[PDB]
């Protein structure tokens, strides 16, 4: 007779207690563990993939599957506006639901990081002009004129340099900056040359990225 | 001080005492549905919010248990599993939606006869701390001139809720009764601020009305004795 | 130093006590204009009054349309800095009097709920910003606060005595919640007075006391980033 | 980083959810025998696959508790005990089967009023570990022409089941309701592959139909801001 | 097969167990700790709070509101009497109630501690007098002459110093003694000089406060 | 389960019982009237327990 004290809560079910149990036959072996060279561990290896982002939502015929993946760009338009991106957040709806990481925060709520993107020039052999993408700052509105998108950092892109271009937004939680693409310059050829050209761009985030809350929380459906 | 043993700080805060209470009408016309949800409101009551209200910044862990039994004081054979939704998912409306179904969210579940339940969970809000003051605008956007659609319904400065179901092909033909113990675990606070002396008149707001209370008039007159 | 016929500071020799001996300091852990910043403007003339029950004002509200620096802020909501506040009460051998200051973090403002029917309405935009005119107490128990005036004594204060000296000095430190955070979206404190003697004087002295608020950053900043 | 203590990968894959459910109906028309078998099919249900679906390598053991009770919650004492057949042997078809006869198979019994219960199975599929995907033929015959005889059903790739049975001379009267939590015990993978984003039409192919389908189509105009 | 002891109130409840449970989720990890230079750990900072307390709870109208704060002091009253202060006890009512230690001591029964106060002259800068405040002893009754009053300790209080002036009392518990305030001398001005004048009063608890015994009692409401 | 154990602290201001007492039991200042609550004072003892049922 071993006197013991009986705890509160006894019969209660926990969906996070971790329980181990005594195999029913400590005799079988499992298989042996297969050594391969490379070995991998962490989660972190999706953390650098890059995906693609496309804003041009708006045809949904069968015979124009394709085309989506891309946004043509033409000589025609003068000194207008290129693309309009939402706001930077993975748990709203927009481009970055295709992304992995907002598949991953459907279960989240707290995030914060760093964004980067690059651009590679895809013209003619001859052609010559300057190209510029600037990120506006958080606090400052929506670019009304180039005057108020030049105070925020802006990089210089040649054409003479393809991708080595790196620009990064120091930090984004959740209220936030913008960002916002002009037409430099009109991009013009002389005859014999295509009047139609098309532009490849990145997203990627940096190791800065971290977690804090879980959220009971299911997109599907 | 000669010997401080026996006035150690673990008297000073340590006190449960009734904070909540849930029924479970059989038939009613506030709740006809048959299921209700209880969201974990401490501003709700005024007598436990005057002695949280003396802290500032504090993030903790919680601890419940649950007891049910008959105003006479029988117990009865009944068994109940807990489900809990991170309150980052919306809360459920109809009975139709699918929070039931989730299978991703973690249960514990535990009888009566065994001795009583303790279940902890994590600090899940994606905030640092908790904020019982705000000397501003809550909602954390970017735009600071319009208001949201879903204002006045803000689930996203609490910590969710419990869905609660019975096991059995048909529903339950008993009310229970249950009453809630609440504590702290750990006591930490940063900036002292004073506490409430005149009522409250609203829930959500420490607003006062135009008759003043004074704190006593016990002196029949000051000049005499 | 200053452009016009006023360059009016507060000695040399001042007498600063430090505060649990955290004396504010630069935080540079990791877990260029210094021309402009150093020269003090000083504030307009005001006039008190028998009446005048006391005023607030909100930071840093006031200094978005005063301050030169103040117009290009209003897109850049970065801003840390700490302040130097000098109170003194040029009064004659005729005047009684004594004051009250101190600082209080987060002054809420609460809603009254007046008449037959407890029901408040949106505050008009006029009021949003009041600018030098500031606003009318109603019930000076709350200050508009719902905290008695008694209990204030939980924060930093100090007593101005007239028997001795007449002008002293308060020294506050900065507090944040966040190592970054924004300032043009959470309001940093405010500043409150109360009247404790009622104006008191014969015939023949002067009926009006100059009210003088200054303001000196004790603790310079570098500042500049995107926030 | 600077800290990961609170990063911990404890949280990022524990979550208890529903996964299946059981009933025991009286008389009925689809189970008319009074008795059902249930594999483990986790390819059954597409909400539980979707998060299954983004591993490949994997071998674990298996834990589960089985809770029964009313919909009105009322706890009743009664009192089961489960039997397993290994995978390799045949599941019965009728009741006259040897399955029920059998004394080499293992058992454990457990009552209701004492803890919940904890038990394992050992890993006893005769290959390494389970293939979600097979890029080719599911048999391994040397026949690479023909069909064969049990084709549709193949319990050789499957884990076996359970055997459900009244302790009493006579068949029990109450029929009880039953869900079941599953979790995983051991997380380790190899290959990582994208996983799914359009519906499921057939529960065992992941084919599609001609009405396609859009991520999103908030943007009323890309032209426009 | 383990033998074990049952041991006698199972299924009670405790209100003062202090239990700890497993979390559910083993992997989120909560936010850092936020380091600050200053770091305080003990309630004993609100023991040296001071607070004001007021004798004339007579007035309640509204336009009267400011002047309770402080008592009025005219020269037209010769050697009567100041102010009588109520037995000094937190937990009973009077000017105790809203002082912090008071509303702490509501779930509490035995307090002891000493006890000072502090006292400034805000005259004339051309008067001249002279004002003691005594602390009758425990055992003397309240004073009916001011020879009483002298037998008990007395601390003489100049114009030429201010607040200096410290005096303790050097244990109360729970009966005890009694404190009366008489005026010392009139207080007497020429022409031009004002005929009324206040006096602010200070009052503060020392290190030696205790508790012993914890209350089950709600003062509220 | 197993037989209830509880304890509750000594919460008495006073450093000890006492059953004997050589003379007037209040512990006031007045030593020549009567408190409004003679015969009544529960200031001696240690308190006491409330039951309720649960249910309905």
């Amino acid at each position: 007779g071993f006197p013991t004290e009986l705890k509160p809560g006894t019969n209660q079910f926990l969906t996070t207690d971790d329980g181990v149990s005594a195999p029913i036959l400590p005799n079988f072996h499992p298989t042996p563990c297969i050594h391969i060279p490379g070995e991998v561990r962490n989660l972190l290896e999706l953390c650098q993939v890059e995906t693609i982002l496309e804003v041009n939502n708006v045809p949904t015929n069968a015979t124009s599957l394709m085309e989506r993946l891309r946004f043509p760009v033409s000589a025609q338009a003068g000194k207008g506006e290129l693309c309009a991106v939402f706001r930077a957040d993975p748990g709203r709806s927009g481009p970055w639901q295709s992304t992995l990481l907002g598949q991953l925060c459907g279960y989240y709520t707290q995030w914060s990081g760093s964004l980067e993107v690059t651009f590679m020039f895809t013209g003619s052999f001859m052609a010559t002009g300057k190209m510029l993408i600037a990120y506006t700052p958080p606090g400052g509105p929506l670019p009304k004129d180039r005057a108020t998108a030049m105070l925020g950092t802006h990089v210089i892109w040649d054409f003479g340099l393809q991708s080595s271009v790196t620009l990064v937004i120091p930090w984004i939680s959740n209220t936030t900056g913008l960002v916002s693409i002009w037409y430099q310059t009109n991009y013009v050829v002389p005859i014999g040359a295509p009047n139609t050209a098309y532009i490849i761009a990145l997203a990627a985030a940096q190791k800065n990225f971290t977690m804090q809350l879980c959220k009971d929380a299911s997109d599907i459906l | 001080s000669h010997s401080t043993a026996e006035t150690t700080l673990d008297s000073f805060f340590s006190r449960a005492g009734l904070v909540g209470e849930i029924d479970l009408p059989l038939e009613g016309t506030t709740n006809p549905n048959g299921y209700a949800n209880w969201d974990i409101d401490i501003t709700g009551y005024a007598q436990m919010r005057r002695k949280v209200e003396l802290f500032t910044y504090m993030r903790f862990d919680a601890e419940f248990t649950f007891v049910a039994c008959t105003p006479t004081g029988q117990v009865v054979p009944q068994l109940l599993q807990y489900m809990f939704v991170p309150p980052g998912a919306p809360k459920p409306d109809s009975r139709e939606s699918l929070a039931w179904q989730t299978a991703t969210n973690p249960s514990v579940f535990v009888k009566l006869s065994d001795p009583p339940a303790q279940v902890s969970v994590p600090f899940m809000s994606p905030a640092s701390a908790y904020q019982w003051f705000y000397d501003g605008y809550p909602t954390f956007g970017e735009h600071k001139q319009e208001k949201d659609l879903e204002y006045g319904a803000c689930p996203n400065n609490m910590m969710g809720t419990f869905s609660v179901r019975t096991v059995g092909t048909s529903k339950s033909k008993y009310p229970l009764v249950i009453r809630i113990y609440m504590r702290m675990k750990h006591v930490r606070a940063w900036i002292p601020r004073p506490m409430r002396n005149q009522n409250y008149l609203f829930k959500a707001n420490p607003n006062y009305a135009g008759n003043f209370i004074k704190p006593t008039g016990a002196s029949r007159t000051a000049i005499t004795t | 130093l200053t452009i016009g016929n006023s360059t009016i500071t507060t000695q040399e020799a001042a007498n600063i006590i430090v505060g649990y001996g955290e004396w504010p300091s630069y935080c540079s852990d990791s877990d260029r204009p210094d021309v402009s910043v150093n020269r003090f403007y000083t504030l307009d003339t005001k006039l008190w009054e028998k009446s005048s029950k006391g005023w607030y004002w909100k930071f840093p509200d006031v200094l978005t349309e005063t301050g030169v620096f103040g117009q290009n802020a209003q897109f850049h909501y970065l801003y840390r800095s700490g302040f130097c506040i000098h109170v003194q009460c040029n009064a004659s051998k005729f005047h009684q009097g004594a004051l009250l200051v101190a600082v209080l973090p987060e002054y809420v403002i609460g809603t009254v709920a007046g008449g037959t029917g407890t029901e408040d309405s949106h505050p008009p935009y006029k009021q949003t910003q009041p600018g030098a005119d500031g606003f009318e107490l109603q019930h000076p128990y709350v200050l508009d606060a719902g905290i008695p005036i008694s209990q204030l004594t939980v924060c930093p204060h100090q007593w101005i005595n007239l028997r001795t000296n007449n002008c002293a000095t308060i020294i506050v430190p900065y507090i944040n919640a966040l190592p970054f955070d924004s300032a043009l979206n959470h309001c940093n404190f405010g500043l409150l007075v109360v009247p404790i003697s009622p104006l008191d004087y014969d015939q023949g002295a002067t009926p009006v006391i100059p009210i003088t608020i200054t303001l000196a950053p004790m603790c310079s900043e570098f500042a500049g980033l995107r926030q």
